[PDB]
């Protein structure tokens, strides 16, 4: 379903590594969301102006 | 501030893409987890390949 | 820990109710936090004005 | 202005303190489904309470 073969003996690292890729989505998530929803308020500036 | 406006609009659309592209791509990643710590968390110990 | 026995003899069922908890753990976390950011910004904005 | 600081700074209280409360109860609700998944992802069957 995930791969093809994918390390099936010993896979905790990809667990470990999947939680890691949780954190980045945090991340991106609120660094996108915020930085689009300043760069927006930016735009309203220059639509007053 | 039009020129300021287009470019911002091409960013918008950039940052629209990567937050659409990340939370699919990580939310799969998520549905994969979950489903290897439900079926298979450490189970592969217990089996041991013995 | 959580409930007192609470069915522990077979606990699959109680599993699946926490599932549906932590999706909405997810969506409840990430609109608090950008509904608060916004208002940050904005609050930025207004000390800005 | 500052009255609708005041109104935002009511309103920032009351996200934080929800998102506070709500990530406490919900995280310790997913804490405990890794507790599960993790000490006895179906290892009861082992046990058999023989």
């Amino acid at each position: 379903r995930q791969g093809r073969q994918y390390q099936a003996e010993d896979l905790e690292a990809l667990q470990n590594e999947l939680e890691a890729r949780q954190e980045a989505l945090s991340l991106s998530v609120n660094e996108g969301g915020e930085r689009r929803m300043e760069m927006r308020q930016e735009l309203e500036q220059l639509k007053q102006k | 501030l039009r020129q300021r406006h287009t470019e911002l609009e091409r960013e918008v659309s950039r940052f629209e893409d990567q937050t659409q592209q990340q939370r699919q791509q990580y939310a799969q990643a998520k549905e994969s987890l979950t489903t290897l710590n439900r079926l298979i968390p450490q189970v592969t110990l217990l089996l041991d390949e013995t």
